[PDB]
DNA sequence: AAAAAAAAAAAAAAAAAAAAAAAAAAAAAAAAAAAAAAAAAAAAA
DNA sequence: TTTTTTTTTTTTTTTTTTTTTTTTTTTTTTTTTTTTTTTTTTTTT
């Protein structure tokens, strides 16, 4: 009998962006929707695919590793200078195969899609279609920047409990106790601080960091070697 | 009596078909049979053209020709085109016309798949076309456009199954490449048939990996002789780095003895590049605090300048000395017996079973020169970034020997990373 | 009308915690036009501060630079004003441009000129004019709060040698503060890595005096749960200058030595992102689950 | 030109399927002929945004003159910038025992008052189905008679048509498909494993030519290379009907380029087959290129986004493609 | 001998030159096509 | 049976295509030059 022909399927298909989050998300929508909430959410994930241009003029997509909130509804780590991902310029095209198969075949087969298929080998219930093509990708390969913590520096807790929290109740008391006439720009800001509950050392003038303590997010290549270009 | 001049565009394919037919039937290249088809050409012009065609197609081509030939041979016997006597006598004219006639019929089909997988494994034979060679290189990058385009594209996955090559079989394939490399630095040329150590591994796979190493230019081929390419030594001398570390365990001594005096070495001129392989680590080992020679400076009102403003005083020449609190980097290393496999098992090991010590120094320092910039490494991505140099069977015997001599420490899942004073491999005692 | 001012500021701070943050801005910039609030100058100060907080929940360069230039001008020379500017520019690399910009680095030179004018009681060539006149300084020290942010606006913009100028100027006055010694070490190393400099290894080690001075400060004079950032950041430094296995001992200290999870996700990520390049793909996926998955 | 692409889709979700009223009056005044629900108009907009993503846009849409099939195309026609043609040869199926009457819809003159700018009067219908209802034997032969007469008129009236859309009813979707492919009756399975033409509201068929190297209608051959597609709809398969639990995963088919500065691509309107998914290395086709590739799992978790597809004139639907195959290029001989 | 004016140096600022990286053009190698020559086959004496 | 003519096959030459190397342009960094102010020296009264 004429050997049976495999179903031919189109490759003219919807073309699809993709996002390689170094987060090991579960199958559940409950893991996925928060793993997206980390990388600036469902909005900025879409917009970071639209960003054309040469690779160093790309802002890229921000990934925040600590969605953790303190009980005031602040960003518990409002000091987070995020990870940066950028849109791959040389993404090869790739096609996605949806596998439709009996419920609980995953739990029956090592939670492996491969062995889930291999269990139904002789049966009519296995159903595969190519359904879309990925043609574009983002990879998060620019580091998170230096990060301070502002829980033991007193005016830093003043800032978190005021700015970070947006709590009027714990913000009015940062801004009140700001001088109009700064009486003594020479002296430790501690001289204005009511809160001695953290034992801050005398030499700490409680300078905050810049938003980029690193200027270049990929490593600046100080491999230590003698510079042949120093002339 | 189908004859070819080997200069004809079809005659090159006739030469290919005829070696496949002769070796697949009689286990040998029957040149006395093949030369009857090429009267217009010399034995050695035909050998050279054949050798060059097996080099360009490699392992993933040669077996595909043999597998299509044996599948066509099976289909021709089952359709009475071939008697087993035509196989036993090796009548190349009949077997070549039959190959030609089969292609002339398959050329007429738009090449659809069967649903049945064994029908596809019968009625396609398949050439794996090595674009992504799995040589995990991003070649000698320095620019931030080079580095950010590469490192946005590059792959972030793990194989679920064993590879399409059986890993028990691949444990001979990579071990062939390494026994070869480990003899190309030994010798400017080597002969496949006679002098290879591998021969417990099947001679077919030896020859197929020789074709692939010539395709990847790891060897030149002068007939029977593999030939040494200095590209391997050049990549060791460019990516291996051991002179810097050598002067670095020596610059450890030049810093350390002076630290407890308080009044110590003053950094007042460009200190050696190696001095930054040592001071940066030893300061990160919390041995150190840094004092200032108090060079009195003409600070004045109305003045706002930097670039040569009291010149040296914005690198005001430091004294570098013992912090009173701590020392972390003391006596951690030990006489761990060198990683030494079978007589050419791993790039360094020489024929006597001791290290080629310079190749060892260059290669361990090459691997640490990977890992300084590549911590939390598998054996596998280190095999791919070393694919021009080291297999996975080599990289374990470095990476565990560096955990035991504690220059490396390892995370979960056998990721290697170096703990501090890592450059000091070759310490004074 | 302090009751209505409280309601406007609290409502704007509440709106900005959720979607359509622009409605929060409309309340506060209306309040800056309303005489009932804006004729009380402590409330002028408070409104400009509130809207600066709100801006950091949305994300931009230009709106943020405009609100900041709007409140360093008023409330002149002022330590808390200068400090809230420098907390603000943390999240978003959109914020880096506000500091790489020449437009703000000119402002911070003119402020440093103005403080010198009022310190020595002379004119200074191209100063800003004084208006906040109780500024009093009998021991004639600098203002660290100026020195630092003028070094920042030279440090951003890749003026690394020009930034080291004003952090050597702040070293003269407040020797063992944290951010002075971190940013100064940061300037020396970012300077050092330019293509061709004479004294390039020399130019990295001055980075380490001021980084390890900030570390020895943090490790010996602060709570354990905030020594963690002395370990994280010194780790981060070695990663920025591509000495990454020295970054890893310090990232591991964030993972092993401390309870508070926050910096473990950064130390883990900046481990994962190495561990991808290094390719312990198993370990990376594992750490990713252990710290980053949900 | 010769038509290479035929799309057939069933109409949207019927208003008279809703659990509570008021059920709307049929706008034509004819028995049955009900309008869609807003949920049906949503499945129509989804279907439109799927076709809009394909470089193979329709040239035109042939609509069943029944009201709900035109209310299905009113967003499609206005989004792909195409004309709609009435074709009684793709109307509803009713049996001769159906009561109280057999519905046959009003002309262009009534439909154009509800669907202005959508419908063109340029086309005269290929045939009309039996006003006294049709047996299964009549119905199947009416569609077998339609196809050659229909396509012969399309390629004379509209000789620029290489791609066409038909929007119709459940029996009208399956019976057209089975007769185009050349099966003896509409109850036959497409294959020995028992598959059939899937036919929920807004489910999409595509029928594509075997390719050579004008042509008469009788020498042609086809494959249903997109069976009853609902993977672009929000709610998936709904109110399916056929002539007589499950779980979902995704595998990426990666095709990597060797040089990191060079990008490799999938040809417009090309075809794929897969075989041996169960094996340690499956086999694949893409256009005329062949392949084999290792089974792989990511570090981290690619998300790939159907709801963020490009345009080429609830939980948001997203794929977590943690598992993959990496196709080495593996050509035939 | 004292005072005033002019010139030179220094610190600073701004512009130009120098150095490296990227892109484009030219050169070299390889493949394909065309032309010429030789051999074989067919036809005519 | 021999000679001449036509056709086919083989070999050589020419052209096109691909790969490699060099040159040019752009960008970033470093050094030098220019300009302004202060100090020192010389000249004149």
């Amino acid at each position: 009998a004429p050997p049976l022909i495999a179903d031919e399927f189109t490759l003219d298909l919807p073309r699809i962006p993709s996002l390689e989050l170094p987060l090991n998300v579960s199958t559940k929508h409950s893991s996925i929707q928060k793993a997206i909430k980390m990388c600036g959410g469902i909005e900025k994930v879409k917009e970071a695919f639209k960003e054309h241009g040469p690779i160093e003029s790309q802002h890229g997509l921000q990934l925040y590793l600590n969605d953790d909130t303190d009980s005031d509804g602040s960003k518990s780590y409002f000091n987070e200078h995020p990870v940066i991902g950028k849109r791959v310029p040389f993404r090869d095209e790739s096609v996605i195969l949806k596998v439709t198969m009996p419920k609980g075949t995953l739990s029956k087969n090592n939670n492996s899609v491969k062995d889930s298929i291999k269990s139904l080998k002789d049966s009519n219930k296995l159903r595969v279609t190519p359904v879309s093509i990925v043609d574009n990708t983002i990879k998060f390969r620019e580091m998170s920047d230096f990060q301070i913590k502002l829980d033991n520096v007193p005016s830093a807790r003043e800032f978190k409990s005021s700015f970070g929290s947006l709590e009027w109740n714990n913000f009015k008391s940062f801004v009140n106790s700001v001088p109009d006439n700064d009486s003594q720009p020479q002296e430790n800001i501690g001289n204005l601080i009511l809160d001695r509950s953290v034992k801050i050392p005398s030499t700490d003038f409680q300078l905050p960091p810049p938003p980029k303590l690193s200027m270049v997010g990929f490593p600046l290549l100080y491999k230590y070697k003698a510079n042949p270009f120093a002339k | 009596k189908t004859v070819y001049h080997a200069g004809t565009k079809d005659g090159v394919q006739a030469l290919i078909r005829a070696v496949v037919v002769t070796k697949s039937i009689k286990n040998e290249i029957m040149w006395d049979k093949i030369t009857k088809l090429f009267p217009n050409n010399s034995l050695d012009n035909l050998k050279k053209k054949w050798t060059a065609r097996r080099v360009r197609m490699g392992h993933s081509g040669w077996r595909a020709y043999v597998d299509k030939w044996k599948k066509m041979l099976v289909l021709a016997i089952k359709s009475e085109k071939i008697s087993l006597r035509d196989v036993e006598e090796l009548d190349l004219i009949k077997l070549l016309d039959i190959w030609t006639s089969f292609d002339e019929k398959e050329i007429k089909r738009p090449l659809f798949l069967y649903k049945n997988y064994e029908e596809n494994r019968k009625k396609f034979t398949l050439v794996r076309d090595d674009t992504l060679t799995h040589s995990g290189n991003d070649l000698a990058m320095s620019s931030m456009i080079q580095r950010e385009i590469s490192s946005l594209k590059k792959t972030y996955t793990r194989k679920i199954s064993a590879s399409t090559k059986d890993l028990s079989k691949s444990q001979s394939d990579d071990y062939i490449r390494t026994v070869i490399r480990s003899i190309l630095i030994e010798s400017p040329s080597t002969t496949r048939n006679e002098i290879e150590a591998l021969k417990n591994v099947g001679n077919e796979s030896i020859d197929n990996v020789i074709m692939d190493m010539a395709k990847e230019k790891q060897i030149y081929l002068h007939g029977s002789k593999l030939e040494c390419t200095d590209t391997l030594p050049d990549i060791l001398e460019n990516r291996g780095n051991y002179k810097d570390f050598g002067v670095a365990f020596q610059y450890r001594c030049k810093v350390n003895e002076l630290l407890e005096a308080g009044n110590a070495i003053v950094i007042n001129q460009e200190p050696s590049d190696i001095s930054s392989w040592v001071l940066i680590d030893l300061i990160s080992g919390e041995l150190l605090n840094m004092d200032v020679i108090p060079m009195v400076r003409n600070v004045r009102p109305l003045t706002y300048t930097s670039r040569r403003f009291e010149i040296r005083t914005l690198t005001p020449p430091l004294i570098i000395y013992a912090n009173s609190q701590t020392k972390l980097n003391t006596a951690r290393k030990s006489a761990v017996k060198v990683p030494l496999g079978k007589p050419f098992s791993r790039l360094w090991v020489n024929g006597s079973g001791s290290i080629r010590p310079n190749i060892w120094k260059q290669v361990v320092t090459m691997v640490v020169n990977e890992i300084i910039f590549h911590p939390g490494i598998t054996l596998s991505r280190l095999q791919s970034r070393c694919r021009e140099v080291l297999s996975l069977h080599e990289i374990s015997e470095i990476c565990k020997w560096l955990l035991e001599r504690q220059v490396l420490i390892t995370t979960d899942f056998d990721g290697y990373w170096v703990n501090h004073n890592w450059y000091s491999i070759y310490e004074s005692t | 009308y302090e009751q209505w001012f409280e309601l406007f500021m609290e409502l704007s701070l509440v709106i900005a915690k959720y979607q359509s943050v622009e409605d929060g801005l409309s309340v506060v910039e209306t309040a800056q036009e309303v005489n009932v609030f804006f004729q009380d100058p402590e409330r002028v100060k408070m409104m400009k501060f509130v809207k600066l907080a709100i801006v950091l929940q949305m994300d931009d360069e230009e709106e943020l630079a405009e609100n900041l230039r709007g409140l360093l001008n008023q409330f002149q020379f002022n330590r808390k004003v200068l400090q809230v500017f420098m907390y603000s520019l943390c999240r978003g690399p959109s914020s880096l441009n506000i500091l790489s910009s020449t437009i703000q680095q000119k402002f911070f030179l003119r402020q440093l000129k103005a403080f010198d004018s009022c310190r020595y009681n002379t004119e200074v060539n191209g100063q800003a004019s004084i208006t906040n006149k109780e500024v009093y300084n009998p021991n004639k020290k600098s203002s660290p709060y100026l020195y630092y942010i003028y070094a920042v606006l030279l440090y951003s913009s890749r003026g690394f040698l020009s930034a080291l100028q004003y952090l050597t100027r702040l070293e003269e006055d407040i020797p063992d503060d944290p951010m002075v010694n971190l940013l100064m070490g940061l300037s020396h190393i970012h300077r050092a890595m330019q293509r061709l400099t004479a004294q390039r290894h020399f130019q990295i080690f001055h980075g380490l005096r001021y980084l390890y001075r900030y570390h020895k400060i943090r490790k010996s004079l602060y709570t354990d749960l905030e020594k963690q950032e002395a370990d994280y950041n010194l780790g981060r430094a070695f990663h920025l200058i591509g000495l990454v296995s020295i970054a890893i001992e310090y990232y591991n200290r964030v993972l092993e030595n401390y309870d508070d999870g926050k910096l473990k996700k950064h130390a883990a990520y900046n481990s994962i992102i190495i561990y991808q390049q290094s390719g312990n793909v198993e370990l990376a996926d594992h750490l990713m689950e252990k710290y980053l998955s949900i | 030109m010769v038509v290479n692409t035929i799309y057939i889709a069933r109409h949207g979700y019927r208003s008279n399927w809703l659990p509570e009223g008021p059920y709307p009056d049929p706008l034509t005044g004819i028995d049955s002929d009900v309008p869609l629900a807003e949920h049906g108009v949503q499945q129509a907009k989804e279907l439109a945004h799927y076709l809009l993503s394909l470089d193979n846009q329709p040239e035109a849409a042939f609509a069943s003159p029944f009201y709900r099939c035109l209310e299905t195309v009113q967003p499609i026609a206005k989004l792909l910038e195409i004309p709609v043609y009435l074709e009684r040869g793709i109307g509803e199926w009713y049996r001769p025992d159906r009561k109280p009457v057999i519905p046959v819809p009003a002309g262009y003159e009534i439909l154009s008052k509800f669907f202005p700018g959508v419908i063109s009067q340029e086309w005269d219908s290929t045939l009309t189905p039996n006003e006294k209802g049709e047996t299964e034997q009549e119905m199947y032969m009416r569609f077998k008679k339609f196809w050659p007469l229909f396509i012969e008129r399309v390629e004379k009236e509209y000789p620029n048509v290489e791609c066409i859309l038909l929007v119709t009813h459940a029996a009208s979707k399956i019976a057209l498909g089975m007769s185009l492919l050349g099966y003896d009756n509409p109850r036959m399975s497409l294959n020995e494993n028992g598959d059939k033409i899937r036919s929920g509201s807004c489910s999409l068929d595509k029928y594509e030519i075997l390719k050579k190297s004008y042509i008469p209608f009788s020498d042609r051959k086809w494959v249903l290379t997109m069976n009853g597609n609902t993977e672009f709809l929000s709610s998936g398969e709904e109110m399916n009907w056929n002539f007589d639990e499950v779980e979902t995963v995704y595998i990426s088919v990666d095709i990597p380029s060797g040089n990191y500065k060079e990008r490799t691509e999938i040809a417009k309107s090309a075809i794929l087959q897969y075989s041996g998914l169960e094996t340690d290395a499956p086999l694949f086709r893409i256009g005329n290129r062949l392949y084999e590739g290792s089974w792989e799992r990511l570090v981290g978790t690619e998300l790939a986004f159907p709801n963020a597809a490009h345009v080429h004139k609830q939980s948001e639907k997203i794929y977590r493609i943690k598992e993959r195959i990496v196709l080495s290029n593996v050509r035939p001989m």
